[PDB]
């Protein structure tokens, strides 16, 4: 609606993409991830925190 | 010796003398570890994220 290049918000962030859910991790459990170079070529969301 | 000496003493072979014949009997195997061995001098450290 606002006219961004490459908008950085959302109406909401997505349930599905590609037609699967996309992965949720908590930063707790992200901060002691040590195959997180794996992770974050498919893309997922962090929750619990602020 | 057969006439100036008067009493003689005897005790049995000590194990520390090896006639010279029987060199082969001294030979004996040492093992030093591989030169690529790195020893730690530093302490672990234990943390966690929650």
């Amino acid at each position: 609606r606002f006219g961004f290049r490459d908008s950085p918000f959302c109406t909401s962030l997505p349930r599905t993409i590609m037609g699967n859910d996309v992965r949720r991790i908590s930063y707790n459990v992200f901060s002691m991830m040590e195959d997180i170079d794996d992770v974050i070529s498919e893309g997922f969301i962090l929750y619990d925190a602020y | 010796s057969k006439m100036n000496v008067s009493y003689r003493l005897y005790i049995k072979t000590p194990a520390c003398l090896l006639p010279l014949s029987d060199y082969m009997r001294a030979q004996h195997d040492y093992v030093s570890p591989s030169s690529s061995r790195v020893y730690i001098k530093d302490p672990a450290v234990v943390y966690t994220r929650s």
